[PDB]
């Protein structure tokens, strides 16, 4: 079986900057290869085949080229929407088979979180655990500090955080921290705060509520 | 519109067989190959095999001979895929997808089945307002969907009408085992009782449909 | 006869180029006037696809109707019960690499109406001593024909 093989892995690009992804076979497969696009969520959606050929309504933008085991994609001058997976597949051989996938991320200039926090719902605490939520909304870097205070004491242990894939838009990410303690121990406590610190805020900023 | 629609997410125990259907519409079904592909975590892409409805051909990938039977049913324009004797090493999403005669390559996909092999029973989702505080030029709400198996879940905001500003977070698996994650949106401060806003979350490997009202 | 081997293109040159079949003029779309030079082609022992649903892919120029209508005859002589089929012809939506014949009239795509992949090397074959100014074995999935400009 042919083994393609990516290159890079990542790749970090300000729009309006270049991209070249590389892929080599493992023996020649003449001009039998197709590059795909995954967006997140989402389907692979076929842009070049026989190495250079865009796909009806593929933009001018990207390109491709070459011919026996060396294989090069282009986008030239990359966008904001073009974030997503970039594989190649040959069909030269048989089975098809695919590259190990290109991750194109997106840099743009800092963004400071909107932060919200949300007290856990009577509903939920009628069932006996409490769930506190703390939204960090649509920053640039992704790194950020997000610490969690009850009663203006520092916690670990008890919370887990989840990102979104970058916006296709506005390059931006979204994070989720969750706070999850019994009703118990929730009841025995008042201040609830959430305290981020990130790179586009001039000091950290909490947002809290009084039990 | 050419269109492949892929059944819904399966949870299945090991040593049992799944099978999984893609229909086809806005072209002729019987004159394309259709194809099929895992994508799994270990593995990446990799192509499973071929059927040629005008003919009834099949061609498998060596890798999935004893794994997969590809079959057709022309009168409903659907292609299915068994897998039989399931192992975790099957739990990934498995895609349908046409050539248009160019060679072996895709245009058309589905949207994918995403199939989790476990002894695990399915179990819905608890879905919890995030309800809104804020009376800044916007306000922030959503709902928290937690405690379900397997993936995935979806959830829509007001069936659909309301996308922008939308943000569903990837689950993150509890230490009980579970899925647990937030939907949210930000609106303008202006719309809390301007406009009614309700997250419709499925968890089809339940059959679990909620529809909740977030409110103030 | 010799089959084309698998991406051989005769004559040995680019298809655009003088020998072969010649400059890209320009696209022909269902209102130009170079539409009118455009007439369908109805043999019966020639299968469409019609990937459209258009008919489109029977519109094509006066020396292209000539080059397939003559590899008909010869793909049915070849192997009795088979008959040349075409998969794409002339292309009103852009379908194509810019430049592409198919957008003049000038351009098909066959295989054999069996769709047996092993055939295609002849048929290729057979298409350039049917007298197409270019012939390439261009996918295993197909046979890709151009001919001169009127
Ligand atoms: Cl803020
Ligand atoms: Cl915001
Ligand atoms: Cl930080
Ligand atoms: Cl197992
Ligand atoms: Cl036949």
């Amino acid at each position: 079986d042919i083994v393609m093989t990516q290159t890079p892995k990542f790749l970090l690009v300000s729009a309006g900057d270049k991209v070249t992804i590389t892929c080599k076979a493992s023996q020649s497969v003449s001009n039998d290869l197709t590059w795909y696009q995954q967006k997140p969520g989402q389907s692979p959606k076929l842009l070049i085949y026989y190495a250079s050929n865009r796909y009806t309504g593929v933009p001018d933008r990207f390109t491709g080229s070459g011919y026996g085991t060396d294989f090069t994609f282009t986008i030239s001058t990359v966008q904001a929407e073009d974030l997503a997976v970039y594989f190649c597949q040959q069909d030269y051989g048989s089975p098809p088979t695919f590259g190990g996938g290109t991750k194109v991320e997106i840099k743009r200039t800092v963004a400071a979180p909107s932060v919200f926090i949300f007290p856990p719902s009577d509903e939920q605490l009628k069932s006996g655990t409490a769930s506190v939520v703390c939204l960090l909304n649509n920053f640039y870097p992704r790194e950020a500090k997000v610490q969690w205070k009850v009663d203006n004491a520092l916690q670990s242990g008890n919370s887990q955080e989840s990102v979104t894939e970058q916006d296709s838009k506005d390059s931006t990410y979204s994070l989720s921290s969750t706070l999850t303690l019994s009703k118990a121990d929730y009841e025995k406590h008042k201040v609830y705060a959430c305290e981020v610190t990130h790179q586009g805020l001039s000091s950290p900023v909490t947002k809290s509520f009084n039990r | 519109q050419v269109q492949l629609q892929q059944s819904g997410p399966e949870l299945v125990r090991p040593g049992v067989s799944v099978k999984i259907s893609c229909k086809g519409s806005g072209y002729t079904f019987i004159d394309e190959a259709l194809h099929w592909v895992k994508q799994s975590h270990a593995e990446s892409l990799e192509w499973i095999g071929v059927i040629r409805p005008y003919s009834g051909e099949t061609n498998y990938n060596q890798k999935f001979k004893d794994k997969a039977t590809m079959t057709v049913d022309i009168s409903s324009s659907t292609a299915y895929l068994e897998l039989a004797r399931l192992t975790s090493e099957d739990s990934a999403i498995y895609y349908c997808a046409r050539d248009w005669e160019a060679g072996d390559f895709f245009d058309y996909w589905g949207q994918g089945t995403l199939v989790t092999v476990s002894s695990a029973s399915t179990k819905g989702p608890s879905v919890f307002p995030l309800a809104p505080s804020s009376k800044g030029g916007t306000a922030a709400l959503g709902c928290l969907v937690k405690d379900y198996f397997p993936e995935p879940v979806t959830v829509s905001w007001n069936s659909g009408a309301l996308t922008s500003g939308v943000h569903t977070f990837p689950a993150v698996l509890q230490s009980s085992g579970l899925y647990s994650l937030s939907s949210v949106v930000t609106v303008p401060s202006s719309s809390l009782g301007t406009q009614t806003y309700i997250c419709n979350v499925n968890h089809k490997p339940s059959n679990t449909k909620v529809d909740k009202k977030v409110e103030p | 006869l010799t089959p084309l081997a698998y991406k051989q293109f005769i004559p040995n040159v680019a298809e655009k180029t003088l020998g072969a079949s010649g400059r890209y003029e320009g696209k022909i779309s269902r209102n130009s006037e170079r539409f009118k030079e455009l007439t369908p082609n109805y043999n019966p022992d020639i299968i469409f696809k019609d990937e459209e649903n258009t008919g489109a892919d029977r519109l094509m120029t006066q020396r292209c109707k000539d080059k397939l209508n003559a590899l008909a005859i010869s793909v049915m002589n070849q192997w009795p019960g088979v008959k040349l089929r075409v998969t794409e012809g002339w292309d009103e939506d852009g379908h194509h690499s810019e430049e592409s014949l198919h957008y003049e009239g000038r351009a098909v795509d066959i295989t054999t109406s069996d769709r047996d992949r092993s055939k295609y090397g002849m048929l290729a074959r057979l298409a350039v001593e049917a007298g197409f100014d270019w012939v390439y074995y261009e996918s295993k999935a197909h046979i890709h024909c151009s001919v001169k400009a009127e």
